[PDB]
């Protein structure tokens, strides 16, 4: 299914399962990030609003764009 | 037929809800904050999160809709 159809739960699974040394699922659940929101989520938001480091933020944004 | 800047609170809510049904749960918040046309165009994510208590997801979706009519 298109990311635009993803629920908050689909996004949570996507994030928690993203291979890496940390887990950002709680961060996403707290912000009610569904598929539509995930498509709109950019580095500036992850970093300046959610307090994520730029490296991880860029990689998430990049993964989303690759999937789409 | 009336355009954005002259929208009433209900017209703003109808715009948001008719374009993104997942945001309808926040309708009463828009009523509470008296978000009419002029107020809608004046919104931003920081104000929505800090003053309306909206989470980032909903705020970003609303900003996306605001941008279309601004």
């Amino acid at each position: 299914p298109p990311i635009s159809s993803w629920s908050v739960d689909d996004v949570s699974n996507f994030i928690r399962e993203l291979p890496g040394c940390q887990d950002y699922v709680d961060d996403f659940i707290q912000q009610e990030i569904d598929g539509q929101a995930l498509l709109l989520l950019k580095e500036k938001h992850l970093v300046n609003a959610m307090g994520m480091k730029l490296g991880p933020a860029r990689k998430i944004v990049a993964k989303v764009e690759s999937i789409k | 037929r009336s355009q954005p800047i002259d929208w009433t609170i209900e017209e703003v809510i109808q715009y948001i809800e008719s374009n993104d049904n997942s945001l309808a749960v926040h309708g009463d918040l828009f009523r509470k904050h008296e978000i009419d046309g002029k107020a809608l165009l004046r919104l931003n994510s920081e104000r929505m999160m800090k003053y309306m208590g909206l989470k980032l997801g909903p705020a970003l979706k609303i900003c996306n809709l605001v941008n279309k009519v601004n």
